[PDB]
């Protein structure tokens, strides 16, 4: 698809089982999700961005699907404000900015 | 190390 | 352009006859630039991010090229650890996101 930018780039992603929505965040390195279970083994990650830091747990070899489209990568998981699509996540999906 | 620039308006 | 995610979205732009890099950020509502001078009065922002608030200036109507592309709008300056093009300019350039 292509999606503009008037609003939020909100999409429905499904991991883990469950159905969550997510922001398409070309500024993130990482994809972070709030509280949720995962399968394997994972170890603590502090990652940063507009107000300092938080602590998430790091999650390897995880699917997604975002909106339709399946991909594997790292998922952290902790005290998000938004469940954020980064970038990790998005070139596999095939996603690029154009103007 | 930050890298997650998530940003909301209030 | 067409701006692939593999590295990080850095663009050059063009503020106060200032070259500075900026991270074209799809999952930011506004633009936030580090501290700097800029013309006008301000009103204050409170704005969230992955880890907390920061306090912000907000300027308007700002002079402002992003990538070589021309815009005039709404710039935020406080203590952001990155300097961020959000989707209130990225509308003006005409950006999307595809897959």
């Amino acid at each position: 698809p292509q999606i503009t930018l008037w609003k939020r780039p909100l999409v429905t992603i499904k991991i883990g089982g469950q159905l969550k929505e997510a922001l398409l965040d070309t500024g993130a390195d990482d994809t972070v999700i709030e509280e949720m279970s995962l399968p394997g083994r994972w170890k603590p990650k502090m990652i940063g961005g507009i107000g300092g830091f938080i602590k998430v747990r790091q999650y390897d070899q995880i699917i997604i699907e975002i909106a339709g489209h399946k991909a594997i990568g790292t998922v952290l998981v902790g005290p998000t404000p938004v469940n954020i699509i980064g970038r990790n996540l998005l070139t596999q999906i095939g996603a690029t900015l154009n103007f | 190390r930050p890298g997650n620039x998530l940003q909301s308006r209030p």
